[PDB]
């Protein structure tokens, strides 16, 4: 707070206005808080294995009265920590040990039990362990789940207009997804009549699913209609009359009553009409006894005398009905009330179209339905129907579930049964007749209110909860039959099959993928991932503000189906998206956070980020640009409810690292955000010059540094280590204290790039908590460097730029600074063939000394010998017995007398092309074989390595116990000489007078002890782990693993960018004599292309430009007062000037600082370059450039005179120079570059296929068939797809040719088509090669 | 078979699941037996196995 110790050795000058309110949480708190709730101990069914147990739990046998409870669980410490899980290949895991209690009833209970026998801790499977960085290690890799977008459990109504029947009318239907479980689907038709299919399956009429539910059809018109009422009073027909009732409807007839007519016939009820009957209260008029010709009956009506059914419920009256029911004494008739356009008579029309009748009926009907051409039967639809919706098994809204279903419903209960019920199914059917009533709409998929978040805790709950329900069935199948006391909850939980349903998942999945790591960025861009077709969920949504990220997406097949994650963004605690807001209460911007989802966010007004408030934070316009439902408008001075947290929070971490990004046009911006993830670290972490301020965030945030524990000041620095010794207030009173951080070195990533830390902080120096310890790659002083920026010229060079090329100067490679280190793995495996084992040995037939020198005794390569192309990493044998050889052979034997081998020659050698250093080797040797003489060798280093690290944590650990019992000692008793004097192991005696320093003592003798011990075990496991014999797959004997480090620095072809999606390949490597220079004589590293710069609009690309000469300016120039030695005082003076550029910037600065040791150390840091921040939105302006450049001596053109190399003569016009950030991505050219001649061949088509890593031929496809045939080019297309590749003769009576120096082809016939001949001879059809 | 049998107590018997050598013992033949009877005994992989 106010600036910590590495910030006091640099700081990055920050330009922008708006004041940071909340500041970037953690970048990775998704995956991690996930799978924190999923493995927990939760006393309750909130999501975690307690619930899932909580779920299938308890098991109970069939009718048998034995049942198998749930009591707790535990999770037993991994068998191998991460670092060893990875080398060895097994998963890093924890064994999950659950106590059962199996309790008996007894038979014709009572329910009480005989015996009940409670096991304990079963173990069932081993499940993965998240890294602290948040990553999993499935099969010695390190891979990330990436989070999951899908449709939100619940109830959603769409409509299909359009497309559907071409005659519009639109449709409405109801979907009913649940969580598990059947689907249930609600749709209408042309002919308004309401249908529903369960899942997909066939289109059924609606009503067929209530009479299933026990619903006869006098209780469905009475559900969905209401009732008109009429009377038979006197004689003839009286009716009751709902004022309301006549609006939308044309009189029929005489509406009088009252004596007083309100309205005659052919004039439509309008308003007046209506007020005067609802004004005058008239509950009953006169009709006529033709007006119930349409009206259809509501219940049913039986002859009173007779007993028979006069008409049956719906069922459309009629002048000749009417009279047959009067006669028998019916008052009253109810019928429906239908109206075309308010209250539709759909359901009406949906029941004459119902085939069924009674509830078994429907049954019949469903159950045919789901499973047809077999018998229905009455038990088997009651249970089918029942288990759908109905069963807590087949069936599950869970919370989130239900609540939307709920919501979406206007009900209450945010919370409720798990199942359907038929007052759920009934409101659900109402809610879809009142959209297609007009009262209502409908939503809409793109929602980000309707598109939930998964994440690994979620998913691998579901796996697990999979394996508890395919036990489930075995544990019933034994406690069916079980004898009483023999059998306890072992013999029947078994572990293969619930662990093979996790193990599944995490090995296995679409969502389960190797992290990218080439870069920090990629990881932590990579852990915050989503994924979800047409166009309409592809494209961004207006909900998507402060969600997802609109231009980080790839460009590609899939488009908008990934995204990734804001800022800002965090889980809501329902699973949807939400994102920080500030509570604007009257007029005043409260600071208070307040988060909301998305369909929270709807309502209210929020104001935007760019705004202009002061003092008491008072709007200070008396309108401001705001977004409150679905749209953006200006907004009246008080109104807004709330306003947007931060500037950036719109975009994600990937975007948010582009400078001047609001000047950038976002095609090129999304293909920027997507490029920086490919930059591969290099040798020398630079920084960037230009920046926004996450690149600290982003550097701390992933796991690649390393972050200090406690602060303190620093006690020992090594390049392997670093051990801080805590300061008292933040160190625990026993075991005193430091904390050793075991540093990162040279290691393989999982992109073959080099992962290494390096300490950033020297000997003796006062570190804070929370502040860098070591760097790690592309890492700079804490902040993120995925390149290195360099002196960047514009102008067209002899077209060697040509169209995105790239022409760099040798100084560059030269200076090594974009040299990149590659970490391959190379494997030998000794297998066992029928014919014999293969031997590791030295013994190599037909090589000569110079080849095995590189090789110790063993037959492996020394560790660090340097090697090329073909030498031997390790020699291999295996056995071939009689070779049979041949005549001529023989001979060439014969006079050359070599005994030739029972044994060819497997060995391992360096691939084509790729030399490097060997840092490394290991041998995994089977169980039982002997290890050979160099595996022993291993071992026994190991063994001794091992021992001094431990050693080394001990010797450093006592010291730091015994150190702070001198300190507690000299109270209370101080003796100063006197007691450094006597041996050290003998001050545990000394106790001291009543205090809690004695108890002080007491507490650092306990642990003192205790690391004695601990070490003691640490040791033993560590190497029992050495030499236990690693269990491999079947049939590999031993395995030899060599680790090469090759340094490649750069050459034409590698790809290059900027943060603002250029591209480019570099064309030449230019000397520095040719190179562009100015007046100083300074050449310049490289020269773009300037015409790429306005048909792609990215204009950052020159702002970072420019800012950057600018930058360099203010760094030449301290170099320079450096290079003096002025002074304190006038070094001070300029920088506070560089801080503060003339006006309203949210920096602040010095004089707080120490005016001597802080001060100098800081422009030291300065004097490559001025480090400047950008923020994304909020980034600085012309302007702010061009006074930088007024104190940095540099022109505010930003363009100089440059003067080619080789003419010396000037350029016409000023050319822009500055210093461009610029990436080295990985797709350097010594990896796609590939030829063959003529290599191995595939064996059931005989074509050309890679075998050796020597890839197989180019594939020629239809499009260049076309290409040939457009061509005259009859020749080069038979050569093409005959003796090139397909015909097994053709290619060899070829080569021989080419030898001699006879250039012909004897091409014969593909091997393909007289494939294609047999296979259709395979069957009955004779095909045969005519004629001649 | 008897080995698969032996497997699937040892499995849950042992917490982990019986060493390559483990169900030898158990086994009356000379009991290095169980490499070579457990590779032949695998059934071949379909070659139309998408990869
Ligand atoms: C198990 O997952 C696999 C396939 C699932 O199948 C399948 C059908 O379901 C997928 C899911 C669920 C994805 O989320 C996905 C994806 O997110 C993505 C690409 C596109 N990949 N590219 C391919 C290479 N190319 C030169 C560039 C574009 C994909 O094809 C897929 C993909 C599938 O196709 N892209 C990105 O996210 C962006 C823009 C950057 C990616 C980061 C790096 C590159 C990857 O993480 C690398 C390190 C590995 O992780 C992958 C290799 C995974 O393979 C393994 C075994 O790990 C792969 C996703």
């Amino acid at each position: 707070m106010v600036y910590s110790y590495t910030e006091k050795k640099r700081i990055r000058k920050d330009f922008g206005k708006r004041p940071q309110v909340l500041d970037v949480p953690y970048l990775l708190s998704i995956q991690l808080d996930s799978f924190q709730k999923f493995i927990e101990q939760d006393p309750e069914g909130q999501y975690g294995l307690e619930a899932a147990f909580r779920s299938v739990f308890p098991i109970q046998s069939y009718s048998g009265n034995s049942e198998l409870q749930y009591v707790s669980y535990r999770l037993g410490e991994p068998v191998f920590d991460v670092q060893e899980c990875q080398i060895r290949g097994v998963t890093y895991s924890a064994p999950l040990r659950v106590k059962l209690r199996l309790v008996i009833y007894e038979r014709e209970a009572p329910e009480g039990t005989v015996k009940d026998i409670k096991e304990q801790e079963v173990y069932m499977g081993e499940i993965p362990l998240m890294t602290d960085n948040g990553t999993f290690v499935i099969n010695g890799t390190e891979r990330v789940i990436v989070s999951q977008l899908h449709r939100s459990p619940g109830v959603f109504f769409d409509s299909d207009k359009g497309k559907t029947h071409s005659s519009g009318k639109v449709l409405y239907n109801a979907r009913i997804i649940p969580y598990r479980g059947s689907w249930l689907d609600f749709e209408f038709d042309p002919k308004d009549n309401l249908f529903v299919r369960i899942d997909r399956r066939r289109k059924l009429p609606a009503t067929i699913i209530l009479r299933a539910l026990n619903y006869t059809t006098e209780q469905i018109l009475d559900l969905f209609f209401e009732k008109v009422i009429f009377e038979i009073r006197d004689n003839k027909l009286q009716m009751e009359l709902v004022p309301e009732r006549l609006r939308g409807e044309t009189a029929s007839f005489d509406i009088e009553a009252n004596g007083k007519v309100y309205v005659e016939k052919g004039r439509r009820i309008t308003a007046r009409h209506i007020r005067q009957l609802e004004k005058d209260d008239v509950k009953l008029i006169e009709v006529p006894v033709e007006y119930i010709a349409g009206k259809v009956v509501a219940k049913d009506y039986i002859d009173e005398s007779t007993g028979e059914l006069i008409c049956a419920a719906n069922m459309e009256l009629s002048l000749d009905l009417l009279a047959k029911l009067s006669q028998s004494g019916h008052k009253r008739i109810e019928t429906l009330f239908t109206n075309d356009l308010d209250h539709g008579p759909y359901i009406s029309e949906t029941l004459r179209v119902d085939p069924t009748n009674d509830r078994l009926s429907a049954l019949v009907e469903i159950y045919r339905m789901m499973r047809p051409g077999e018998p229905p039967t009455r038990e088997a639809a009651e249970s089918l129907f029942e288990n759908l919706f109905f069963s807590e098994d087949r069936y599950d809204l869970s919370a989130v579930g239900r609540m939307k279903f709920n919501r979406s419903l206007l009900r209450e209960e945010i919370e409720g049964s798990g199942i359907l019920s038929k007052d759920d199914i009934i409101d659900v059917m109402k809610k879809l007749i009142d959209i297609r009533n007009g009262k209502g709409e409908v939503d809409d998929i793109d929602h980000l209110g309707n598109r939930r978040i998964r994440s690994v805790g979620e998913m691998a709950e579901n796996q697990f909860r999979v394996g508890l329900v395919r036990v489930e069935r075995a544990v019933k199948e034994r406690l069916s039959l079980g004898d009483l006391d023999t059998l306890m909850p072992q013999d029947m939980i078994n572990a293969k099959p619930i662990s093979a349903a996790v193990k599944e998942f995490f090995g296995s999945s679409q969502l389960s993928q190797f992290m990218d790591q080439n870069n920090p960025l990629s990881e932590i861009t990579h852990k915050r991932r989503i994924l979800a077709a047409g166009f309409e969920v592809r494209d961004v949504h207006p909900t998507h503000y402060g969600r997802v990220c609109p231009i980080e997406t790839p460009e590609g097949p899939n488009i908008g189906l990934i995204n990734s994650l804001s800022v800002y963004a965090q889980t809501n605690e329902y699973g949807f998206l939400e994102t920080p807001y500030r509570k604007v209460t009257d007029g005043v911007v409260t600071d208070e956070i307040h988060y909301l989802s998305a369909i929270e966010e709807g309502n209210y007004v929020i104001a935007q980020a760019n705004s202009n408030l002061d003092e008491e934070g008072h709007f200070v316009e008396d309108l401001v640009t705001c977004r409150s439902k679905g749209e953006s408008s200006l907004f009246s001075r008080d109104q807004v409810d709330y306003m947007d947290v931060s500037t950036q929070q719109v975009v994600s971490v990937g975007a948010s690292l582009i400078p001047f990004l609001e000047h950038d046009d976002a095609n090129r911006a999304l293909m920027g955000a997507n490029m920086q993830r490919q930059a591969v670290p290099t040798l020398r972490a630079d920084k960037p010059l230009v920046g926004t301020g996450m690149e600290r965030a982003v550097a701390v945030d992933s796991g690649v540094t390393a972050v200090a524990k406690r602060g303190g000041v620093v006690q020992y620095v090594d390049a392997s280590r670093i051990v801080i010794k805590v300061n008292e207030d933040e160190m625990y009173p026993g075991e005193a204290g430091i904390d050793i951080y075991n540093l990162t070195k040279y290691t393989r990533s999982n992109q073959n790039t080099c992962i290494n830390q390096m300490p950033c902080v020297s000997l003796g120096e006062p570190v804070e908590r929370g502040d860098v310890l070591a760097d790690g790659p592309s890492t700079d002083l804490g902040e993120l460097a995925l390149g290195q920026n360099m002196r960047v010229a514009f102008m067209p060079w002899n077209g060697y730029n040509f169209e995105d090329s790239i022409l760099v100067s040798e100084r560059v490679v030269q200076e090594d600074r974009f040299t990149t280190i590659h970490i391959q793995e190379l494997a030998c495996v000794s297998r066992d063939t029928k014919l014999g084992p293969e031997e590791i040995t030295a013994d190599i037939p037909n090589v000569g000394e110079a080849a095995l020198s590189k090789l110790d005794e063993s037959g492996i390569v020394y560790i660090g010998a340097e090697v090329t192309g073909g030498d031997i990493l390790v020699g291999k044998v295996t056995p071939k017995g009689e070779t049979q050889l041949t005549p001529e052979e023989k001979l060439l034997r014969a006079i050359f007398g070599e005994k030739a081998s029972d044994v060819k020659d497997s060995s391992l050698r360096v691939p084509n092309g790729v030399s490097g250093t060997v840092i490394d080797v290991q041998v995994f040797t089977r169980d039982g074989v002997e290890k050979d003489k160099r595996a022993l060798e291993i071992e026994e280093m190991q063994l001794k390595q091992a021992k001094k690290d431990l050693s080394e944590e001990l010797q450093i650990l006592e010291a730091g116990l015994f150190s702070r019992i001198r300190a507690v000692l000299v109270a209370g008793g101080v003796e100063a000489e006197k007691l450094d004097k006597l041996p050290r192991d003998r001050w545990l005696e000394l106790g001291l007078t009543d205090e809690e320093k004695q108890n002080q003592l007491e507490q650092l003798a306990e642990q003192y002890d205790e690391l004695k011990h601990e070490f003691e075990k640490k040791l033993e496991a560590k190497r029992r782990k050495i030499t236990q014999g690693d269990d491999l797959a079947p049939g590999v004997l031993k395995i030899v693993k060599v680790y090469l480090a090759v340094k490649r620095r750069i050459q034409p072809g590698d790809k290059m960018a900027g943060r603002h999606g250029n591209k480019g390949v570099i064309s030449k490597i230019n000397p520095i004599e040719d190179m562009p220079y100015d007046e100083n004589g300074t050449p310049v590293d490289i020269v773009l292309n300037p015409l790429g710069v306005p048909s792609r609009m990215n204009i950052g690309q020159i702002l970072e430009t420019h800012l950057g000469m600018a930058a360099k300016g203010i760094g030449d120039k301290i170099n320079a007062m450096l290079k003096q030695q002025q002074e304190v005082a006038k070094l001070r003076e300029f920088i506070q000037r560089a801080y503060d550029l003339g006006a309203d910037v949210r920096q602040k600065v010095d004089l707080s600082t120490f005016s001597d040791e802080e001060v100098m150390r800081l422009a030291e840091n300065l004097r490559k370059g001025m480090p400047i921040a950008t923020p994304v939105f909020d980034g600085a302006k012309e302007a702010e450039i061009k006074e930088l450049l007024k104190l940095g001596d540099l022109p505010t053109s930003g363009q100089i005179r440059l003067y080619d190399g080789r003419t010396g003569e000037q350029f016409e016009r000023p050319v822009t120079v500055g210093y461009m950030y610029m990436l080295k991505l990985n797709h350097l050219v010594d990896d796609k570059m590939h030829a063959r001649s003529t290599g191995s061949y595939s064996l059931v088509t005989q074509q050309p296929l890679g075998g050796k890593a020597q890839f197989g031929g180019q594939r020629f496809g239809e499009m260049e068939v076309w290409a040939l045939e457009a061509y005259g080019a009859a020749y080069t297309l038979q050569e093409m797809l005959t003796v090139k590749s397909d015909d097994v003769n053709g290619r060899t009576k070829m080569y021989k040719n080419i030898v001699d120096g006879n250039h012909q082809m004897e091409p014969g016939m593909p091997e393909s088509f007289n494939v294609l001949l047999k296979e259709i001879r395979s069957l009955g059809i004779n095909i045969e090669l005519e004629d001649e | 078979n008897k080995l698969n049998r032996i497997s699937r107590q040892m499995l849950q018997e042992m917490g982990r699941e019986p060493t390559p050598e483990e169900l030898a013992e158990r086994m009356l033949m000379p009991e290095d037996k169980i490499r070579k009877v457990l590779k032949i005994a695998k059934e071949p992989i379909s070659m139309e196995t998408p990869i």
